[PDB]
């Protein structure tokens, strides 16, 4: 299956040229960029692993692409996302997040159902990749 | 203070030299005096009968700090291009109002003045809610920022869809439609405003089947998903019961209808904060008083009141859909809901400067008669922080609900990607071509663009600006 | 059912040959189509978008008994003397509506249709609430009959007065004014709609001092007395707290404001029945949507909705006072509130025949800018079962509050006594002479008649009949 | 003090001629009349003593006046009221009640106050006439 | 009329042959047997009077009320066909006589005193027309047939069940064993016997926990939703709620209650069931004390109406061919009353009134008692698709064990419906029994059941019979 | 094990001729047919995957049989069910559901037990096929 977290995952995987134009847009807004990795695709896996620090007013979008390509060389098979953060009053939050890399094959998830009270079901979404192998060996 | 009737303007309710205080509540009324009624007397009458006055002098004023509590009409301007209609500015002392009570604020500001014989028409256009009153209110239970954090969705409008037909579906089928729409790509669906509990579908069946569909769609996609479960009910007790049930089963969100009314809405808004729930407000009944320019309450005021009360979403217009919405007025509503402060902006109907006192941002929702072919217009008029809802626009797709959903989402992502690249997307060439380029590799979008390309709703607006 | 847009009138929402069922909910709308919109298509659009339709065809209709759930516009008539405006009659299946839920009924009937671009103006004028839906509602907690039994007061209007100034009084002084008015002869006083709890007076101080004044007035006169303690608050929790406090201290009555909204109102109406309390409804905000003839909700509909919800009193107009009220429209409202059934009566705005299903009778309240000199007119237009409220008309009396109270009561009793004797009291000779004859032996009435004799509010009405 | 129960107690005591016109009005409406007596003036003394049965479609208002004057001759000093009842659907209740007789001197009431919880007072209205003497000997 | 003393009920306003029935009236049909010398019309006026506003002597206090509105009217009195000196009397009652949503109040008027009246030797309530406007005040079925089948994921065929046996004496552990075996072998449900509540041989909690293990085991072994009707009937409302809550807490899909609990507790539990997402099965314990004889009591068709109003999800309603009384025409009428959206006059079925059900949900009839799989063709013919066919002895009495018993019943069921759907004239004695033999050639459990029980029948004179053909 | 969802799963697997007869019975009732697929056999898997839309207009049973054989060619190994829908008032629900296809080997389920309060067990039914492999690769 295709993991459809991120804001462009219903489009084809982005080329480096496409990623760079997104980076340029965010940096022109004055937003800070960072790169994050995981091999736990769970929808509630809030904290993917940081690749260094966020790149606070680094001005050249080429420097952001360098770090993305360093992360691609160093990190295990899995997901990388690119985020932009806006520290302005009223926001103080992420304002852009899209996937830059995904596995060649993502088995996805199943829905585990426990019988609760009456007719209620207690649900857990289980990842096939995570249940089989430890972090760094899932894809 | 001798017994008898004297004009409101002689009773202390008109003061052209009044110095507005930062703690005052200010109201702007569009006043249409009956023939022969002085414009300033009319304004003083609205000021008096919404603060401390009645129709004849009363000695009991003398038991109070009467001068402090009297409201003051302080400015009366002719409306541009509108013979014998006036903009009247009125200031109200902070202490007139019960802390944290929308019911009390409205009891004064709208309670009786709209029925006065001496005024043939009255419209509340705007208000300045002072910082010191705003800190008594919660604001949004969740707000735009925490909402997107809960969804893990950033930099693109959210998507939704009202389940159709409006009435008649069973709970099981409701869950089917929600499963399909979510799995096809929608972030949310929702119960229709009039879907509460009825013989064809009692609410618990809807809630439980919807949780199955939601959870199935989340496991099929790896995304957080939800559907606005409507907890609107006859009584506070039954509303709470439905909200509690939604929480107990893990729903991310519930909805309520404006017809529940302000007291129930404030209760549920506190409840939503207390129970980690997103709170969607459908504005049912709003157009009964908000449609016409001569009389009622401008929706921008309702926006302020509901942001104060603390709903997380409110329906705020589409411009290009089946319901009323002049683009300048809509842009004004969206700014009221989303910004940290407002500057005077007369073409957008922003009559007062106003700080929002760090109350959280309310998510506008654009819904009703819209389709993916209009995506460039929706992005242009409404921006990033909005939920774009396509009910008929999803469920009406000839190749099924998942196809309808997928079409909307591809159109949305393609459009935002192009915008961020610098495309002049709002332009009539570029916008529809971005969509056609995406559609060349997506059958669902090709079909949706072909089906609905001729559809527009162009009619004369009623709720229009007075300045350009 | 092929995908795409087809007119609402082709989708099953117009049927000229529809046979109305006794279980149907019927609505009468005054529709103003945009230029170029067919009158029948507009009516079908209101019918569709308030029942099951959206803007494009959906296959999911086929999962339901679609024909049963579709509402039907069944008659469209031109409005007399009103070019391009139409009366549209629409029937709705009983099963569309949640039992006992005003919130649900209104979600459908007013939810979205007033914002449709294709209609430039829309007004809900009347409804036929079927017997089978009415039996799901409580009706009045107490109703006129049990109310008068609790008061031990029969055969004459009841009397009241709003405490003034509107805002600023302390609790102690509030109790003083209530003591004086009750001891002078009033059956009730009341908190002003905007008196809730505020820095100049927190609510518990008002409630306790008022009970002292009430009880003092009862011991001074040998009559049952009360004052409408306003329990309107921001939240249901705080409203209940104030209502519980009023019960715990022995109050016969509480009031609420319409701005609390329908869900809170239904909760308190059930509570009032459960707690042996009279429930007075102030209609705060009603004129924002009820004033203009072209658009909104006619107050007669609000009357039906609040009688269903189960308030004991509702403000319903004076004719001759400071707020809007055409006599034909007012007479219509009063009949809706008080009668066991309604017959078609077009000059009174009674468009449907309707049985009230033995729901109890709601007490109309006549309030605002009235005085004792008008007593003959008030008795003539409004009848026996009404509360006549004189706020400024009591408290404005130059010889004090007890004098104001006494004047109103002597005027009222003198007038009813003469009427019962067969006097042609409404006649402009006889009415004011009955009052002068009584005033010859009552200084307070002499003074009141002299002070306010020149006072009238004659202006052009907005909310007027279409038939004579 | 003047007991101001009834609907005409802010006017002077009604003459027999005035009472008869009230009776005539009620009887013309088709309402049933009755006469009731008490010497407990308490505002919550719901059930004053019946003077015979209500006079159901008796047609001549003179017959109602006869019974009122019989009651005046037989009853102890105190209050008499005249009521009209409407048995119609929607009403089924009293629709007129006014005093036809009152004592020459009514001392009235006092307010008895018991301290409740916090600042609440528990109130009882006490009649001077009732507390001193038994029924039939109060005035 | 208001002078003191006794006058006939027919002169006090309780007889009116010209009365126009309103759509909001409650109507009752009584079979009245006057004492010798009592006028048939006066008897009907007496029933109308004493079930509405009258007593035995005139009271002036009538005149304090809208007395004409509140008096019920006997409006029609017909001789009963072939039944000398017995009459059908139709009586109309004003909607406003009855407390909203209250079966206790309805019954307090309609059956309260009039069955004991000396002047009538026998009285039976045969039917009622409950008006649309009264019905909307009642919940109806907590779940109803449609949602029940959605909860079970089972459509197009009767549901199957079985009462655990012996009736009394089993331990909780052994109860759970029977339930496990029955469910795994193919039954949709089992149930506690009506008299299984809590007793020295088995306290209720032991039954409930062990049965949940059995149920969940059978579900995991089959891939089907399964249940057993856990009997929450108890002495008090407090104890009944405790049992209901416990069943909910452990995830039971269903509970049962007995009619001997009575109307007020039943209404309480029917609201509870809707609020707690629970299926609610009603056993009609005691019904036959008043419903058996033609001359006197309450026809079970009226009980069907009252129980669908109150809002049970299942009610036992007869088998025709089993060990308990059930004339086929009477039974078909009961089933229609429980399942249809509206009723048309159908005198041979005992349906005397046309009646809309006001969109109250459908109540699932339950066919139980002395039935066996050799009768499957008859059960499908008489009873249709929306029914639970319960085989207690017919499952557990199978010589090769409980699983085999269950399997025999289910194969018989599915084979019969498949053949029906194919167009087989299956009720014909030439066709139905052969369908069963054919399936049995490849199912040893079914062959054995057929061999053991194929000739068992219960054929006796019915007491509760029709008056029209 | 054999999955006994559906109303004919205690009879042998239906032949095409038998399925057509069931289809014909449903269509002469005026019911609508549809075809659905899953490879999650769990009893609470309410929503099997739709094969196109339900066939409301369709009148010839061979048309339904055509779509069924198209589903069988396209879908992964697993289960297919055939449903009939009755939209008429009083029903508005499924009124027939039976399995047209099942895997050659279904391992079935186990019952997973968690210790609740007291003696209560918190139960979850787990599919062997689903826990092992994602959707499309389970059989
Ligand atoms: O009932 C409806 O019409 C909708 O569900 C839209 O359906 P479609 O998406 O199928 O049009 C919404 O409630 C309206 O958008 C409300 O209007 P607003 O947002 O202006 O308050
Ligand atoms: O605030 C006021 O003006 C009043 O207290 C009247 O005071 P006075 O008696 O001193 O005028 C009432 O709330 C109005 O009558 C409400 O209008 P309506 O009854 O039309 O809703
Ligand atoms: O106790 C019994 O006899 C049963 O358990 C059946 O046992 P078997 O299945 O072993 O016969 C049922 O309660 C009766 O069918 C009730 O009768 P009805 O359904 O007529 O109310
Ligand atoms: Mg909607
Ligand atoms: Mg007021
Ligand atoms: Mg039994």
């Amino acid at each position: 299956m295709r993991l459809t977290q991120g804001c462009f995952s219903f489009l084809p995987d982005l080329t480096d040229a496409q990623i760079e134009k997104q980076v340029a847009y965010a940096m022109s807004r004055g937003w800070a960029m960072n790169v994050e990795w995981t091999d736990d695709p769970h929808p509630r896996n809030n904290y993917w692993e940081l690749w260094g620090l966020p790149l606070f007013d680094i001005k050249d979008p080429a420097t952001v692409m360098f770090e993305l390509n360093e992360a691609r060389k160093s990190c295990a098979a899995g997901y990388i996302r690119m985020n932009a953060f806006d520290a302005s009053y009223g926001t103080e939050s992420c304002v852009m997040s899209f996937l830059t890399n995904r596995p060649a094959n993502e088995p996805g998830f199943y829905l585990d159902r426990t019988d609760g009270i009456g007719r209620q079901i207690i649900y857990s979404i289980k990842s096939y990749s995570v249940q089989a192998n430890p972090e760094g060996s899932r894809y | 203070y001798e017994s008898g009737v004297i004009p409101y303007a002689k009773m202390g309710y008109w003061d052209a030299a009044y110095t507005v205080k930062d703690t005052d509540v200010l109201a702007l009324f569009r006043i249409t005096p009956q023939p022969g009624v002085d414009p300033v007397e009319a304004a003083a009458a609205v000021a008096g009968e919404s603060s401390t006055a009645t129709w004849t002098v009363v000695w009991t004023d003398l038991l109070t700090a009467c001068e402090r509590y009297r409201a003051k009409a302080y400015r009366v301007d002719p409306v541009p291009n509108s013979t014998d209609v006036y903009f009247a500015f009125i200031a109200y002392e902070c202490d007139l109002f019960e802390e944290a009570s929308l019911a009390n604020l409205t009891a004064s500001i709208i309670g009786n003045v709209f029925g006065f014989k001496a005024i043939s028409a009255l419209r509340l256009e705007d208000m300045r809610i002072p910082h010191s009153y705003l800190x008594t209110f919660q604001g949004p239970a969740t707000g735009i920022i925490v909402e997107r954090e809960r969804l893990n969705k950033y930099g693109t409008p959210l998507l939704g869809a009202t389940v159709k037909p409006k009435l008649g579906l069973s709970g099981k089928n409701y869950g089917r439609v929600v499963y399909e729409g979510l799995k096809g790509g929608l972030d949310f669906l929702k119960d229709d405003e009039n879907i509460n509990s009825q013989p064809f579908m009692r609410w618990r069946e809807r809630f439980l089947n919807c949780l199955e569909g939601i959870n199935r769609a989340s496991a099929a996609t790896g995304e957080v998903k939800g559907s606005y479960l409507n907890v609107t009910a006859a009584t506070m007790e039954e509303v709470y019961k439905r909200a509690e049930y939604a929480k107990a089963i893990g729903s991310i969100v519930v909805m309520i209808d404006l017809v529940m009314g302000y007291t129930a809405i404030q209760s549920i808004a506190y409840w939503a904060r207390e129970n980690d729930m997103l709170l969607h407000l459908h504005r049912a009944g709003n157009s009964t008083y908000a449609r016409q320019k001569n009389h009622g309450i401008n929706f921008r005021v309702i926006c302020k009141w509901m942001r104060m009360s603390g709903v997380d979403h409110i329906h705020a217009g589409t411009v290009v859909g089946k319901l009323e919405g002049d683009p300048l007025m809509i842009k004004g509503f969206y700014d009221i809901l989303r910004l940290t402060e407002l500057e005077v902006n007369l073409p957008f109907g922003i009559f007062f400067e106003m700080d929002w006192a760090s109350l959280r941002r309310c998510m506008p929702v654009a819904s009703g008669g819209i389709h993916c072919g209009q995506m460039h217009q929706l992005i242009h008029y409404l921006g990033d922080d909005v939920v774009l809802q396509f009910g008929g626009g999803t469920i009406g797709h000839p190749d099924g609900i998942q196809a309808g959903a997928t079409a909307n989402r591809v159109a949305l992502e393609a459009m935002v990607l192009a915008r961020n690249e610098g495309a002049d997307y709002f332009n009539n060439q570029v916008g529809p071509q971005i969509l056609r380029d995406a559609a060349k590799t997506c059958g669902p979008l090709q079909t949706a663009l072909d089906l609905w390309k001729d559809i527009s709703f162009n009619y004369t607006s009623t709720d229009t600006a007075d300045f350009s």
